[PDB]
RNA sequence: CGCCGUUCCGAAGGGACGGGCGAUGGCCUCCGUUGCCCUCAGCCGAUCGAAAGGGAGUCGGGUUCAGAUCCCCGAAUCCG
RNA sequence: AGUUCUCUUUUCUUUGUGAAGGGCAGGGCGCCCUGGAAUGGGUUCGCCCCGAGAGAGGGGCCCGUGCCUUGGAAAGCGUCGCGGUUCCGGCGGCGUCCGGUGAGCUCUCGCUGGCCCUUGAAAAUCCGGGGGAGAGGGUGUAAAUCUCGCGCCGGGCCGUACCCAUAUCCGCAGCAGGUCUCCAAGGUGAACAGCCUCUGGCAUGUUGGAACAAUGUAGGUAAGGGAAGUCGGCAAGCCGGAUCCGUAACUUCGGGAUAAGGAUUGGCUCUAAGGGCUGGCAGCCGACUUAGAACUGGUGCGGACCAGGGGAAUCCGACUGU
């Protein structure tokens, strides 16, 4: 099976080197580097454990 | 001749290994002067360079054996190396059983075969290991309904 | 390209054991960049020059 | 790329000062008109072959046109 | 390494250019004594230290 | 529905190396339907032969490659696979061709 | 030679919405810029410190003897 | 494409769609509204939840890396067929199809729990809110203003080859040493074990030829005996997987424990049980398991590989750790 390589010089599995597999129009699997997961705002009350609604994460 | 360059270029152009590149042993003079990928592409089209087929690794032998195992062959005491739990974990067996039996209780309650009071009583018994499989549970519910119906008639 | 050609060529090369020392460099024996029409045109210019001069001399010889 | 739904909006896009060309692509099920603008390639997909010819005449005069094959 | 400083790449480039044989017309010069470049360096036999 | 396939042995037959009537017989006794190769399923698979093109039809599913497998099998039986090649001509046909040699 | 020390024995702000006095210019209409004064002002520590930490945003295809997410084709996107 | 003496509707290969935008699945919510619940109910593998509002209805939001669509078939790939200067992103035909399944492996997203006399960075940077100093026009030629849609211009500097290790680095060397990472196929099997294979790679490790003496180094096997050898069982050997049975002294009641000790294990043909979907039944789909039985081979069957010898005591140190 096809085996993958990083497309950048960071050879380490750090928080900033995360990837997902992607099939291309050329019919091959490559790495796409993902963006970190964003977080919705936390309520200013400091009491409610959930995050807010109607706001992009 | 020394066709190291052509072997490397043909491999790159064909997207295979250098082991799958085949250079025509009768045409080595022609191939010897293809110093570019353009010329290598031409020789591939002409037929002096070919990609050899994958070496055969048939799955027929194991496909045949897998059918035998599906019928119980090659599965006796003398063919086991992991433990019963390693071969089929108890937790997964329990998880399958609980989902099956909890699914049946939900469908009986929604279909009104049982009421929420009987569902709740049976739910905690299902969690208690009282019933071993779907059938035993279903026959028990049938008994309960008969007894419940009898009392209603007397009442 | 017919993949059977690997076998044909491979077997054909193995026949070279009997003609060691005179193996043919190229199997594909089969071009003059000079087009045949133009080559004939060039012949009509150069070769004829000697021939015509003789005829013109012949014409002046009678 | 942006996809255009109506013919009127495509014509407005085709008349934009930044529109650079229109490509006509003919498929088995549709004809696609793609106009290369500054930011986006806008594509109008038409399933009625007859409307495609009517629209092909309505394109702005100066805007360069190319038929793809 | 591929990761390089401009100062290091400039030092390496000068070491690259000194590492050539002497011109052969130096031999015919009137008072010449040099026979070959005695300061040739090989990347494997002796290391630059930086 | 209906499935129909053809084999074109024009090049070999016209060169007198191969008989379509024999092949039509070979398919008759070999083409398997549910694994049986005797009755063609009870006429469910119908075989027809033109001057040079052999046609096969079926009211049940039937594989085009099965004909190629049988054709290559028949060609090997008659010692031809070193000269004749089975190629797909269209979605619905094969044909027998000569390897480009000499 | 220097060393300790890094907020500790320091008049440690060279900034700003706005307002008032002028000076210069320009698509001279009126606006900019600019000088002064008034007003307002915690940051409280220069600076250095990570090619694995934080840190916006680029992907597909093609291309060389040797370079390509960098070249060419196509399609995008962040910041100013 | 391979095989085809016989059989094999056969075996092998291959059978795409980027970012960004739009839509829709799917996932999640400690979000809202009605209502008011004991005969308590809901619910997970576990939990856990409710009059501080459960079930049940109807909504809202976040992520949507999944699918569709623009991208985009024009490309790429497979195959067949034609041309050229023939070193052309050459040109054509056809195809790039339809389903199933899983405690499978890898990655990822999410929910929920456990552990801590351990509680697991800072800053640049970006954003929202509270307030209302102000500004804007007088009904129009509208103004201030706009985190909306288009459009216009620009993004300088340095690195970028290749090796990355039984030959590109450090050990004086092409040194059996050392030296940080990412991806990770089929079979057997509990398994990233060992053994075999495909993709990819290599040429036996700084030489070859011919012999087959001793003595070595590394592997084996030995009748009868069985530690008599030796300081000492050193070395080797025995045991070994799994299922079923069975298990003592002592004990800090946790262990000891795979104690000890037995039986079984192949191949083949069957039987039973264990589920899902659609409409106490019917039909249609399916995933490996377990148990039992017959037959069967020169008693061979964890057949290679993998794989604990055991017991009774004494001294020391509690243990794990160094
Ligand atoms: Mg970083
Ligand atoms: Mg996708
Ligand atoms: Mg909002
Ligand atoms: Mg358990
Ligand atoms: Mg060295
Ligand atoms: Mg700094
Ligand atoms: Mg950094
Ligand atoms: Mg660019
Ligand atoms: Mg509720
Ligand atoms: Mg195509
Ligand atoms: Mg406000
Ligand atoms: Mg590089
Ligand atoms: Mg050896
Ligand atoms: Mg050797
Ligand atoms: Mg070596
Ligand atoms: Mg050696
Ligand atoms: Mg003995
Ligand atoms: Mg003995
Ligand atoms: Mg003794
Ligand atoms: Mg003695
Ligand atoms: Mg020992
Ligand atoms: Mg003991
Ligand atoms: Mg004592
Ligand atoms: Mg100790
Ligand atoms: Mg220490
Ligand atoms: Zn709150």
């Amino acid at each position: 099976v096809q085996r993958l390589t990083y497309r950048r010089r960071l050879s380490y599995n750090t928080a900033s080197n995360k990837t997902r597999l992607s099939r291309t129009p050329g019919n091959r699997i490559v790495y796409l580097y993902t963006k970190k997961v964003g977080k919705a705002p936390k309520s200013a009350c400091g009491v409610c454990p959930g995050r807010l609604r109607g706001v992009r994460a | 001749s020394m066709l190291r360059l052509q072997k490397r270029l043909a491999s790159s152009v064909l997207r295979c290994g250098k082991k799958k590149v085949w250079l025509d042993p009768n045409e080595t003079n022609e191939i010897a002067n293809a110093n570019s990928r353009q010329q290598i592409r031409k020789l591939i089209k002409d037929g002096l360079i070919i990609r050899k087929p994958v070496t055969v690794h048939s799955r027929a032998r194991c496909r045949k054996n897998t059918l035998a195992r599906r019928k119980g062959r090659h599965m006796g005491i003398g063919k086991r190396k992991g433990t019963a739990n390693a071969r089929m974990p108890e937790k997964v067996t329990w998880m399958r059983r609980m989902r099956i039996l909890r699914r049946l209780l939900r469908r009986y309650r929604e279909s009104k075969k049982i009421d929420r009071h009987m569902y709740h009583s049976l739910y905690l018994k299902v969690k208690g290991n009282v019933f071993k499989n779907k059938r035993i549970l279903m026959e028990h519910i049938h008994k309960l309904k008969a007894d419940k119906a009898r009392k209603k008639l007397l009442a | 390209v017919a993949k059977q050609r690997i076998r044909m060529a491979n077997e054909k090369h193995s026949k070279n054991i009997t003609q060691r020392g005179n193996v043919a460099k190229t199997s594909r024996n089969a071009k003059a960049s000079v087009g045949p029409w133009l080559l004939a045109l060039f012949i009509f210019v150069v070769c004829g020059s000697a021939i015509f001069q003789i005829i013109q001399s012949i014409r002046m010889g009678m | 790329p942006r996809k255009i739904e109506e013919i009127k909006d495509f014509l407005l896009t085709a008349r934009r000062k930044d529109a650079k060309s229109v490509k006509i692509k003919k498929n088995k099920d549709n004809v696609k008109f793609k106009v290369r603008c500054s930011r986006y390639l806008y594509t109008l997909v038409i399933t009625d072959k007859e409307k495609a010819e009517k629209l092909k005449q309505s394109l702005p005069p100066g805007l360069a046109v190319k038929e793809l094959k | 390494s591929s990761h390089k400083t401009f100062r290091i790449k400039r030092f390496l480039a000068k070491k690259q250019k000194q590492n050539r044989p002497i011109p052969q017309w130096i031999w015919m010069k009137t008072g010449n004594k040099i026979r070959y470049n005695s300061k040739r360096r090989h990347w494997r036999r002796t290391k630059l230290g930086l | 529905q209906l499935l129909k396939f053809t084999l074109d042995c024009t090049h070999p037959v016209e060169d007198g190396i191969m008989d379509a009537a024999n092949f039509e017989q070979f398919l008759q006794e070999r083409i398997k339907v549910n694994g049986k190769a005797g009755n063609l399923g009870g006429g469910v698979v119908s075989l027809e032969r033109s001057k040079s093109k052999i046609t096969v039809t079926s009211e049940v599913p039937f594989s085009k490659r099965y004909l190629k497998y049988l054709t290559k099998k028949y060609l090997k039986k008659n010692n031809l696979r070193d000269w004749l090649r089975v190629v797909a001509n269209t979605k619905e046909s094969y044909e027998l061709r000569y390897f480009q040699i000499n």
